[PDB]
Formats: C-alpha cells, structure tokens, sequence
C-alpha cells in the first residue's frame, strides 16, 4: 500500500510505499488513470509494483 | 460418405405461385427440411450451406453441418425478384471451393423451379468449368417443365459427360407438396 | 473392440491408440501422461468443443477415431 | 544432438504481437501461443503469436481454454496461418529474459510433445525505443548433465550468443535451459513496407510552415540566444583563465553557454532555411 | 567519436554493477585497517586498498 | 462522418502477411479482411484486424464468397480474447477500388452501422501511404441520374502508441536507412512531395487525355472541379505579392546571417582553444 | 590493354636477343595468356634441344600460369616423344608435387610436445577439434601421423560433427599422397563417411585425377545428407577451378535436393568448381536459388559459390556486383563482397576499395561489415605497406565485427610477410574485451608470424607465449582457445617448413591459395 | 551509430526505480546521491544526463539494484 505522489507523463507515476522509500511505476491500464491523484493510496504489486488497484 | 453440400433456392416472383400445396415457398420449406434430415442421417460430420437465388443471388448460410440455423434463416424469406442463376452457381461453386474440409465431396443442390433465361452455350460452359472443377450438382426443377427442362437436361448431360452419374435432374410436375418425389428421388434413393 | 482414437496434438505428433468400448476418461489422461511421461493433470482433452474431463467417454459419445485434441495446459508465472 | 546454430527466424507480424501482448499484460506475466515451422535442423520459423484469453493472478497465469486454442488452430488452418504449434512465449516484465519454475514445467511439457519445442520471452518494460529485449530458449536434460555429455556441439562462431546475461545466468541460464539466436527475415513486402510506415505525405512535404507563427518562433529563438550571448561572454570571461582544469566539467553542473548556443542555432538554421526553400521552390513550381 | 560511443556502449553495458558507499573517517591504524563511520549505519573498521 | 483514420502497424503487417499468404496459396490478386478498432470520437482508430475467406470470378464481378458465418464466428472469439474491439471496418489488398465493394461494404455495414473501407497497397509505391480509407456515402447527382451507393475519401494515416513504434523502429533500425538528419530529412521531404505531385499530375493529365480521346465520358462534375483548380491557382507577378515576398525573405537572410555569425565565433573559439592548448602541449614535451 | 601492348612488345624484345630470356617471354605470355606463343616457343626449345631451359620454364608456368592456360598448352603441344612426354608431365605437374613430398618427409621438423600440452589442455569437444585441426597444420601434407595413430580413445572422445574434422585433417595430413589415394582411405557412420570423401577431395585438391569421376559417382549414390554434403565437399575440390559440365550438373541436382547440410557443400563446390569461369547460366541459376530458397546455410554456401564461381574477370564484374550489393538479403550482399575480393584479388583497384570500404562502413549487419573489411584484405595483398592505416583506422572500431574484419584483413595482407607494423597493431587488440575479436587477432598474428624466427621478426616469442598461457588458462572463452589452438597449428604448420603467400614467387597471384585461404 | 546508440541507455532507464537527492558530483561519471532508502551512495552517473538539470540537492532516479542514477 502506497500513495501516489505525481502524474508523472502517462504511464509513470511516483509512488511513496507506507514502508518508506520512493519508486516510480507504470500502471495497469485498466485504472483510468484520471482516477488516481496526488495523495490516492493504490497497491503496487510485490514484484515489478505496478499501480494494481487504487483505494479509497 | 464425407460431403460438403451448397444447396441453392429460388424465391423468385413466381414462387410466390402456389401450384405446390400448400404453397411453392411452404414447399421448399419442406424439401429443404427432408434434405438437410437425410444429410444429417448421412455421416454428421457432413456440411451444409444455402444460398438464396434472387435479383442479387444472395448467400444465407455457410457451411456448417447444423440443419437448425439452416432451416431457421430459411423460414425468414419471401419470393421476390427473377432468379438470375449464372451467377448463384458461381457463387456456390466459390462457396464449396473454400470449404474446410477438403476431403468432403462437392455437391451442390439447386432448387430451380422457374423459367432459366440462360444462354445454353454458356450453360455447357459453366458444366464443363464445374466437372473440371470436381463438383456434382443435382437440379430440383418445378413448375416449368417445358420452358427449362431441355436446357438443364443438356446442363446435366454436360456435366456427366459419358459417366459423370454424380449429375442429377429431378422435375416434378403439377402436385402436392414437394416431398414424396425427394424421398423416392434418385439423389436420395442412392443415399 | 478395442476402439481406435485419433489423439491430435496442437504440436502435431498425432500419436493414437485403441482402448476397449468402455474407457474412463481418467483412464485415457494416465494413458496418455504415461506416454508422454508428463503428469495428467497437465493435460485437457476437447471433442469438439467440450472439455472431456470426466466419464466412460459414451457419457459423452466418444466412437472409433473421434478426433479428441490434447491442448497442454499452459501456466506461467512463479 | 542439437546444434549450436539453431536459429529462430521471427516473422516481424510475430515480434509486434508478442510485444503488444505483452505491454498490454504488464504486470501479468501475459502467455501467448506461436504457429511457426521447423524448416531444417538448423532453423525453426515463427509466423504468427496469438495471445490467451486467460488473465490470472499478478504473479501467475494458467491456460483457461483449450477448446479456445483448438479452435484458433483449425480455423487458422482454414484461412491465415496453415503452420502449426511450434512453441510458446510469455512476457517477463522487467526481470531480464530467464525461465521460471513454472516455465521450465510448460516447456518440458511442450518438448515432451514435440522435442523440438521453443519457449520465448520479452521484456516490455526493457525492450527500448529501438533494440528490443527478447529471446528465445529450450530445456537442458538433466540426463545428458549426469551423464557429463553437453547441450550442443558449437560448429560455429555463433556461440558468443551476445554475453548470455548474468541475471540469466543467476535465475538458471546455461544449467537447465539454454539461450537461441533470434533473427528477421522479411520477404521484401513487409520490408518495404516497414519503410513505408514512417514515411509522410506531400501534403505536408510541400506546405510550407505558416509565417506567423514562424516570424514569433524567429523572435523567441533570436532572445534567448541573446541571453546565452551574455552568459556565453561571461563564461569565456575566465574560462580557461583561473585555470577550470581541475574544475573541469565539475566547474559548474549546470547552463553550458556553448551547448545551448550551438543547439539553438542549429534548430533555426533548419527551420529558417527550408522554411525559406519551401517559399522559394513553391512560388517557382505552382507556374 | 568511435572512443565516445564505444565508451556509451560499455557504459549502458557493465552499469549493472552496484555503486558504493559514502563513510566518513573517523581514526586510522595500520595499513591493514581503518575506521569509518557508513551514514546512516555504525561505526566500523575497513580494509584499505592500495591507494 | 468519420473524418479521420488511423491504421496501426500491427494491422498493416497483419494484411501483408496475409496476401503473402494467399500469393504462396494460389493466384488471387486481391484479398479481404476485418478490421477492428476502437472508435473513439468521431477519429476511427484501426487497431487490429484479421482475415475473412474471400474469392470472386475476374469476369461476372457479382460472384464472391464472403463468409459471414466465419465473420461472426472470429469477431465474438476476438471480442472474447479482448473486450474493447468491435467491428469497424474492413481492408481489402487491391491495387485499385473494385465494383464488388459497394455490395462487400453494404454487407459489413449489416454488422458496423458505420463502417469503413480501407485499401491496403502490399504492391510498393513512393509518393503517399501504403494505405486509403473510403466511406460508403450516398450523394445526389444535382442533374440527371438518381442518387447512388459512392465511396467517399476519408482523411487516413497511420499511427502507434509506444509498443508498436518500438517494435517497427527495431526492425527497422535492423533494415532501414538513415534516420532524421533534420535539414537532410527534411530537405528529402521536399523532393518527396514534388515527385508526389509530379506523379498525381501524371496521372490526371492520363485522364484527361483518355478523354480527350474520348476513351471515356466527359465527367461536369471532374471538368468543375479541374476549372476550380486552375481558377485558384496563384498570381506571382503581382508587384505586391512580390514585395512581400522579398521584404520577408530578408528577414528570413538576416536570421541565417547572425546564426551564421554564431556558428562562426563559435568554431574559432574552438580553433583558438584547440591551438593554444596543442602549443602548451608539445612545450611540455619539449621540456 | 595498354599493359598487354607493353608486354608483347617487351616479349619481342626479350625474343631479340642473343639467348632470349624464354622465362622472361614466358612470364610475360602467361600475363598475356596466349598459351599458343609459349607452346610454339616450347616446340622451338624442344627442336633446339634446349632440355634445362624447357624443364626450367615448364617449371615456372606450373608455378604461376593457370590451369586453363597449362591445358591448352598441353593440347597445343600434343598436337623426341620422350621429351614432349616429360614436358606434358611436368606441366600437368605430376610428380611437381612428390618432390615437395619427398622434401617434407625428409624435413618434417614438428614439436608435438607442445601439442602434447595442449591435449593436456583440452577439456571441452570445442578445443578438441581446435587441436585436431592445429595437429593436421603441424603435419601437413606428411605421410606419418603421431595423434590420430596414438590417441585413439582421445579422437573417439569427439563425435558428431567431429569425426567428418577428424577425417578431414586426415586428409590433410597425408595431402598430395597420390600412390595410396583409394587404399590410404581403407584405414576410415555417417560422419566418417563423409569426412572421408571430403578428405580424399582434399589429397585430390586441385589435382583432378580419375577421383573426380569417382567422387562424381559416389556423390550421384549418395543416400544420407551428410554423405552428399561431404561428397559435394570433396568433388568441388577435386574439379575446383575445372568447370566441367557434368560436374556442374551433379552440383546443380544435389543443390536443388533443398537441404541445408547438402546445399552448403552444394554452394562451395559450385563455386570451386565453375571458379573465375564466370558462366552467366551458372550465375543466374544460383542467384535464383539463392533468393528462392529458405535455408541461410545453403545461403552462405551460395555465398561462397558465387564469390568463387568468379574470380578471373578483374574488371568484367561491375553487374553482378551491383546487383548483389544493391540486392536484399545480407548474406547476399556478403556473397557480393567476396565477389568483389575474388574478381579484384591484388588489383589494388581504387574503385573496388571504396565500394568496399564503404559498405563495410555503412552497412547495417555486422556480418556484412566484417565480410567486407576481410574482402579489402584480400585485395591490399600486393601492396602490404598500404593496408595497415586502412586497417588501423578500422580495427579500432565500435563494432567488434568491424574490428575483427580488421584483425583478418592484416592477415590476409601480411600472410607470410612478418610485418612488423602489422603486429604492432595486432598486439593491442588481442586481449580485447570480445571473445571473437581476440580469437581473431590471434589467428591473424600467427598467419603473419608464418615461419618466422625471433631475429627476423622480435615478438615471435611474445606471442609464442601468448598462445601458450592463453590455452593454459581457464577465464577466458572456449573460442579464445580455439583460436590459440589454430594460432598454434598456423605458426607451426607443416614441419614448420611451409609459407602462406597468395602471390608465386614469380610475382604472380596463386588463385589455390587465395580461393584456400 | 552515436545517435542509435544514445537510446539503448534507456534500457538502464526501466520503469521500476527509486528516487534519491543529488549531493555532489566528483569528476566527470560519478556524484553522490542520497537515496530516499536513507543511505547515501557514491556512484558513477549514466551519460546522457546533460550534467546540468543535476543542481545541487535535486530529484533524481537511481537503477533498483545498480542505484547508478539514470
């Protein structure tokens, strides 16, 4: 679980883990990515963590 | 035996007749259904498709070795138009062509109960085209039995050349639905 | 009247063999597994567009040389 | 015993639905089935991948419909593709180009089918804007390794295979399973097509840029080199003069006053001069 | 230019190697060894190299 | 009105490969295929497609096999393999339009209440895009003859998201020839589109002279608007039209002539840099 | 033709004198062709008795002229019956080649110690075909065989692809042992066989006995891919150069018998055997095959045919090799850069070498780049000193391909030569990050270093030593030692009594050696 | 070929990284970088990079495992 940070381009978004670090990913585009906004929590997947599902 | 079947009918004006009880169109109904039950009591991997002869030589159904959706899209018809012929055989000879089964035979069914406003010459080409092509056709003729009969005896006899018996020609007279003359018919006799 | 099969393979080796009338289709898959020495439970079986999975195969109507595929269960991942 | 030389020669309708597939399937690790063929000993051809419908789990996938596949292949017979299965690929999203446990099970499955079998794996979070992350492969026999003998005779050259990656080499490369050689072979059609794809219209190969918005492009580009005037004398004010030497490029990590000069320059020379052509050859030709 | 692009090349090839540390010396001793503090991390002891 | 098209590569590969196919299988000269694309907006967005079994007699021209049974069958499995593709239209490989295709698109439009028809040139060309898109439009003959089934040109080129321009650059980067030099590019640009128009006036001198012959029926509507061509070329000797002209192709001079100076004072920076150094240098060996 | 006006008026120059130089005149004809102005003086010779200065220049016209030429000669001539005889002989060369039998034999100095080493060394079937081969160079053409008699269970380690090399060097060893040819082979599956017959091709390389017919008949009763492969191998060998139709015919069914183990031998042998013959049908009926068919090894083997096929016809190449260049296919426009090498082979044509500088610069495949630096090789032979800056220049390339053409090309260039400049240049690239590039540069090093002493050239034993830690050692690449272990066999081949020159020593470009090489 | 080549050093440049804070810039292909992981690293920088958007104390990717920024 993590919070987005920036619409980075289209498919690249900065991402806060809860856990600490930073990273930037692309998403699954199955999200509408209008969706997702600064400070929308979402859950990176374990290995490559990509954007899977935002969260309320 | 392993066949592909391209059947093609008439819906011209004059099936809009009713010589044939109860009606010309009901008849094919019926001839239609009893063709596509005898293939299917013949091997069921065995494949049908139907074409509608019209202005426009329109095609219904593909090949497929369902009977339903045959029959079903038959029923939504109404004779209109003047059979154009010609270019529904082509049309069906096409159709067989690209048939997935390649080992099935070709037979092609034409139900043609009309007035043929065909050049015999170009008819006796056609037939040499298809035998060369491999293909036996069987002709269901009714009503006209004097205006075209000649011209698809010598479509036939074209066809079968010296041997060719997979050619067939079946005319039916003034009568009641065009039923007992299929059954007891030589394209089905031989089945 | 140890009917034939026609065992097609998306692969293309199109082994067969003959099996009693009656056969499981558990039986067949172990049949099949074994030849190839892969596990059943990576195997399917289809007859025209029906996944046999289990029966005598005349629950489903399975005669001589029905023309059954065995697609392989393909799964990636880790 | 196989050879060293094998190679898969990748139809480009194959590589373009391979990479698509798999760009649309990140992160799912997307599985899709390849018609090729197996020419000779030393060569399989790959025509055409078509995907699977099954989307699994975001670190699995499973075949969901094999009556699916049985039907793309016999249709694909009747018009399109009469080849036949000769393999399978996944996408491997930004691991590198090495085989699972799981993709070594499918693949000694597909080799128990057909010992010739082909796995294959693209990277579409790797493969760049130009060279592409692909590749292909093939089991070891765990027999042959007991036994001593090795995977294949290397009557060739071609055994440099590009320095087989160390992440391969880590998740199990040359060990369980062994990299191929990918190539392109394009029968002109397809070739001068790809040609074709970039090339533009005379539409605009002949309209000339509007003059408005060039005169204010003109006026911005002219302003700005200016300003790196300015700081370009200033920088050259000492440049080497207080000896930078150590400084080096370390002298300042930002606003080289040359670059930007040049680069700038270089851009309305390209624009100013064919804009000017354009005009030139224009009125000249339209009489 | 084949000096840069060759350079490009390897560059793009070989910076899959990780990178290093930044510690700061806290004492020396014998050339064999010597302390350092590794921020964020304690305070250890190094084994110099040949510089 | 779907004013605007845009093919992908992944079709345009897909159609070659496909008439490649049908060459190999026999003597066809044409072929015929579904398209499937999203139509966002009123911009069709052509974004993969497949073939359809098709065939016809080089002379009746109303004889044809379309399959439709086929048709429905492949749409709704591709609609199953992925959700957003529902028929938009369908490309045919003949080198110029045929009289069956009112009738092939009349049938299409049974499924797509707006489809379109796409011409795909796998036979090379070297003016404009492999690729033509028409619309099945009904106009009224103003005069005479009643109205009738027409195609109608559309605005068509060609377009890729990320994924496809990394696979068809990689191709081509395997087998292409130089990239954008910028004046070099679009210098060729230039010429391109000259050899463009040269040819599409070859080709309407050809009809004019054919009727001129009278190989053809004089066309009121082509005449009018070949007269609304010639009414609307320019006027160059106009005395203002030429003043303008040199006024601002001075400014354009002036622009190059400063960059020019830059490009200069730069360069002998350069030679001074480069000398001064060199001397210091070979002092040291020297010493 | 300004050349051949010259040449005739120096011949009747030399004719004009008190005892003409007949070797000058025939020199000077073979440059001219005209194998009727060297028959007639010969008859003239034999009329004068003049037995020494006949044997002399049958001597030299064996060394330099061609094979065509020494066979119109032959006819002309057959056209005391003792002496007429020993001249047919000597200029079909017959026992011309037994002397150099018999001088082997007699100076067969070779340290299989250091071979000895090296199967000590050898671990994987990559360097134990490098050292089978490298054991075939130290031999050559000599008649006792030390490894392949000794190590039998070392040579039974190898297989596959393995014993057809093992065979080959066979041949190679025992090359030119004419006597024995058809019963030395009773010594040596489907690989033996076929290394068989291609090494019985090799003993009968460039000499055409009846083993051309008997290859043709075993190749015509050929069941197995591999054995047509070999056969195709060993009769192109056999009739290389010797463009006979019902060779050609043979070639030309195997070929089209689609195969790829087939149709590269296929390939070779059509171009060794129709070689600078250059017959516009055989030229055609290749390229078409080639750009019809679907197997790139039978492509490369097109390649080589077609680069063979023509080597004559210095200047009489402009089409095809535009074609070619211009063609699609990378493989073809490699087969059109070793036509190129093939047709201007010493030419030192200014022409030729921009084209192929300029491919080997521009292209887009590596293959193609590399082919075209080793063709401008070939051709910069006669003038040495000019190669090393094109070569340098490129050696230090970004595409390691182009810098291992570069390593090859100074080979080619400095092929018996022991340049000094060429291995100052070539040390710095051997140890190269690249496998191949180094296994190149250590090939080129020992062709250059042939037969070299320490005095005469000071870094033989540099690279000596090289060799010899490089096979004794374990980082680096399998190919790295394959390419010491041919280093080796290069540096030392032949008792180490045997050079490589494409050049006779008349001067006069040795088409053998270049198509060998 | 340089032009071809500058666009392969994106395959350094994937999607999944980390973030981190320039520090300093020793010789010509090297800065410290204070990863958002916490710890700050000496590393040796891509090419490319245009050597001046890296201001002192600025946002920058660094590779997951190399964390060579890119």
């Amino acid at each position: 679980v993590g919070e987005v940070l920036k619409q980075l381009t289209e498919e690249k978004f900065i991402v806060k883990a809860t856990n600490g670090p930073r990273y930037v990913v692309g998403c699954r585009r199955q999200l509408d990515k209008s969706k997702l906004k600064p400070g929308t929590r979402v859950a990176l997947d374990m290995t490559t963590l990509t954007i899977m599902r935002y969260l309320p | 035996v392993l066949e592909s079947t391209m059947v093609c009918v008439d819906n011209s004006e004059y099936m809009r007749n009713g010589d044939f009880l109860p009606t010309r169109l009901q008849a094919q109904q019926d001839a239609v259904n009893i063709v596509c039950h005898s293939k299917t009591r013949s091997n069921p991997e065995n494949n049908v498709g139907l074409i509608t002869l019209a202005n426009d030589c329109e095609v219904l159904t593909t090949l497929t070795p369902d009977t339903g959706r045959i029959l079903s899209k038959l029923h939504t018809v109404q004779p209109k138009g003047k059979i154009t012929f010609c270019t529904g055989i082509r049309v069906a000879h096409l159709a067989l062509k690209h048939r997935q089964g390649k080992n099935h035979k070709m037979r092609i069914i034409a139900f043609v109960g009309s007035p043929v406003e065909d050049n015999e010459k170009d008819l006796v080409k056609l037939a040499k085209r298809l035998k060369k092509e491999k293909v036996n056709v069987d002709i269901i003729n009714f009503g006209e039995e004097e205006v075209n009969t000649e011209k698809l005896t010598a479509f036939v006899n074209t066809l079968n050349g010296k041997d060719g018996t997979g050619s067939h020609l079946v005319t039916v007279p003034p009568g009641p639905s065009l039923a007992d003359a299929l059954i007891s018919s030589p394209i089905l006799a031989g089945e | 009247a140890p009917m034939s099969l026609a065992i097609h393979s998306t692969t293309g080796t199109r082994y067969d063999l003959a099996v009693p009338p009656d056969e499981t289709v558990e039986g067949l898959r172990k049949r099949l597994s074994q030849r190839l020495k892969v596990p059943k439970e990576r195997l399917a079986l289809l007859h025209k567009d029906t996944r046999l999975s289990s029966g005598k195969l005349q629950e489903f109507g399975v005669g001589d040389g029905s023309k059954l595929t065995l697609v392989p269960t393909v799964e990636a991942g880790l | 015993a196989v050879d060293t030389a094998e190679q898969v020669y990748i139809s480009s309708l194959a590589l373009l639905k391979m990479l698509k597939h798999g760009r649309a399937g990140v992160p799912m690790e997307v599985m899709g089935l390849m018609l090729g063929e197996f020419v000779d000993d030393y060569t399989v051809r790959v025509i055409d991948v078509f995907a699977m419908p099954q989307s699994g789990t975001g670190v699995s996938v499973e075949a969901v419909d094999p009556v699916f596949q049985a039907k793309m292949l016999d249709m694909l017979k009747q018009t399109g593709r009469p080849e036949m299965v000769v393999g399978w690929y996944h996408s491997h999203p930004g691991f590198g180009c090495w085989l699972s446990g799981v993709d070594i099970n499918t693949q000694q499955s597909f080799e128990a089918l057909s010992e010739r079998a082909v796995a294959v794996v693209v990277d579409p979070i790797q493969s760049v804007k130009g060279k592409v992350v692909i590749d292909a492969f093939r089991l070891i026999n765990a027999n042959m390794m007991v036994l001593g003998h090795e995977p294949r005779q290397t009557t060739s050259n071609l055994g440099h295979l590009n320095k087989p990656s160390i992440q391969a080499l880590i998740h199990g490369l040359n060990r369980h399973y062994y990299s191929i050689t990918i190539n392109y072979r394009k029968n002109e059609l397809e070739q001068k097509m790809l040609l074709n794809l970039h090339k533009k219209s005379w539409m605009e190969g002949l309209t000339l840029q509007d003059y408005s918005e060039h005169c204010k492009h003109n006026e911005s580009v002219v302003k700005e080199m200016l300003e790196l005037a300015k700081n370009y004398n200033k920088a050259v004010e000492e440049e080497d003069k207080m000896t930078p030497e150590q400084l080096a490029i370390k002298n300042v990590g930002k606003q080289d006053p040359k670059r930007h000069l040049e680069e700038h320059v270089d851009v309305l020379m390209t624009s100013n001069i064919v804009q000017c052509l354009a005009a030139m050859l224009d009125t000249v030709v339209f009489k | 230019l084949n000096a840069k692009v060759r350079l490009l090349r390897e560059e793009l090839q070989l910076l899959q190697e990780q990178g290093s540390y930044v510690g700061e010396v806290v004492r020396a001793m014998d050339k064999k060894k010597v302390l350092v503090k590794v921020h964020p991390e304690g305070k250890f002891v190094v084994d110099v190299d040949k510089n | 009105a779907v004013q605007k098209v845009v093919v992908h590569p992944l079709v345009l590969l897909s159609v070659v490969d496909h008439f490649n196919r049908i060459g190999k299988v026999g003597n066809q000269k044409r072929v015929v295929g579904v398209l499937l694309g999203s139509w966002q907006k009123k911009v069709l967005d052509v974004s993969n497609s497949f073939a359809v079994p098709f065939d016809e007699d080089d002379k009746d021209d109303s004889v044809w096999f379309l399959d439709h049974d086929y048709l429905e069958n492949m749409y709704g499995m591709f609609k199953k393999v992925n959700a957003r593709e529902r028929i938009v239209g369908w490309y045919h490989t003949g080198p110029k339009l045929h009289k069956n295709d009112i009738a092939i698109n009349e049938l299409m439009k049974r499924y797509c209440p707006n489809s379109v028809l796409v011409i795909i040139d796998v036979k090379p060309k070297d003016l404009g895009l492999p690729t033509e898109a028409y619309i099945s439009v009904e106009e009224v003959h103003d005069d005479g003859t009643p109205t009738s089934k027409t195609f109608e040109h559309v605005t068509s080129e060609i377009g890729a998201e990320e994924a496809e321009e990394v696979g068809v650059e990689h191709l081509l980067r395997d087998i292409k020839d130089t990239t954008v030099g910028t004046l070099s590019q679009r210098i060729t640009n230039q010429v391109h589109g000259l050899k463009g128009l040269n040819s599409k006036l070859l080709d309407i001198r050809s009809y004019l002279e054919k009727v001129a012959t009278g190989k053809l029926p004089i066309n009121h509507q082509i005449i009018y608007q070949l007269q609304d061509v010639f009414n609307l070329l320019p006027d160059v000797s106009l005395q203002e039209f030429v003043k303008a002209f040199y006024l601002k192709t001075n400014d354009q001079m002036v622009v190059v002539y400063l960059a020019s100076l830059i490009r200069s004072v730069v360069a002998l920076h350069n030679l001074i840099n480069n000398k001064i150094a060199n001397r210091d240098a070979e002092k040291k060996e020297g010493q | 033709q300004f050349r051949n006006k010259v040449l005739r008026v120096l011949v009747k120059i030399y004719m004009n004198l008190e005892k003409p130089d007949f070797i000058n005149v025939c020199q000077c004809l073979i440059f001219l062709d005209d194998p009727q102005a060297v028959s007639d003086i010969l008859e003239k010779l034999v009329k004068e008795d003049n037995l020494l200065m006949a044997y002399q220049i049958c001597f030299d016209l064996y060394e330099s002229a061609s094979q065509q030429f020494l066979s119109s000669v032959i006819q002309n001539l057959r056209t005391p019956k003792d002496q007429t005889l020993k001249m047919i002989k000597i200029l079909s060369g017959e026992m011309a080649i037994e002397l150099h039998l018999q001088f082997l034999i007699r100076n067969n100095n070779t340290d299989l110690m250091i071979l000895k080493n090296t199967k000590d060394a050898v671990r994987n079937s990559v360097c134990h075909t490098a050292t089978v081969i490298a054991n075939s160079f130290m031999h050559c053409g000599t008649t006792s065989d030390q490894f392949l008699r000794d190590n039998l269970e070392w040579l039974a380690r190898a297989t596959n692809w393995a014993k057809f090399t093992a065979t080959a060097s066979l041949g190679v060893i025992h090359k030119g042992h004419e006597k024995e040819a058809l019963q030395l082979m009773a010594t040596y599956s489907a690989y033996q066989e076929g290394g068989g017959l291609y090494a019985l091709g090799l003993i009968h390389a460039n000499h055409g006995g009846d083993i051309i017919d008997y290859l043709l008949n075993q190749l015509k009763n050929a069941s197995n891919d591999i054995v047509r492969h070999g056969g195709s191998l060993g009769l192109g060998l056999a009739a290389m150069g010797t463009a006979r139709q019902d060779v050609y015919d043979l070639l030309k069914t195997n070929l089209y018998q689609d195969d790829a183990v087939t149709g590269e031998a296929a390939g070779l042998a059509l171009g060794l055997v129709m070689l600078g013959s250059k017959n516009a049908q055989a030229i055609e009926d290749m390229v078409g095959y080639a750009q019809e068919t679907q197997h790139e090894k039978i492509l490369r083997g097109l390649a080589v045919g077609i680069a063979l096929v023509m080597y004559g016809r210095m200047e009489e190449a402009d089409a095809l090799i535009e074609s070619l260049c211009r063609d699609k296919d990378p493989i073809l426009r490699r087969s059109g850069m070793y036509t190129v090498a093939m047709a201007y082979c010493g030419s030192g044509n200014n022409k030729a070498i921009r084209r192929l500088l300029h491919v080997a610069v521009s292209d887009v495949n590596d293959d193609v780049r590399r082919a075209a630096v080793e063709s401008l090789g070939f051709i910069l032979f006669r003038t040495p000193e000019q190669c090393p800056s094109v070569v340098s220049l490129l050696s230090e390339s970004y595409n390691p391909h182009v810098r291992y053409g570069a390593a090859m090309a100074l080979g080619i260039c400095c092929a018996g030569t022991g340049n000094k400049e060429a291995i100052n240049l070539l040390e710095p690239m051997t140890n190269d990050p690249v496998n191949y590039v180094r296994q190149g540069a250590l090939i080129a090093s020992a062709l250059i270093m042939i037969q070299q002493t320490e005095i005469t050239c000071p870094k033989v034993n540099q690279f000596r030593q090289l060799y010899s830690k490089v096979i004794n050692d374990k980082h680096d690449d399998v190919m790295a030692k394959f390419g010491a272990i041919l280093a080796q066999g290069i540096l030392d081949a032949g008792g180490h009594n045997v050079t490589i020159s494409l050049q006779s020593r008349t001067g006069h470009t040795h088409m053998p050696s270049v198509v060998g090489v | 070929e340089f032009l071809h080549a500058q666009e392969e050093v994106k395959r350094i440049q994937s999607i999944p990284l980390v973030i981190g804070q320039f520090l300093e810039a020793v010789d010509q292909n090297t800065a410290i970088v204070g990863s958002t992981t916490g710890s700050n690293y000496y590393v040796r920088i891509l090419s490319t990079i245009d050597r001046e958007l890296l201001k002192p104390n600025a946002s920058v990717a660094l590779h997951k495992h190399s964390n060579a920024l890119v």
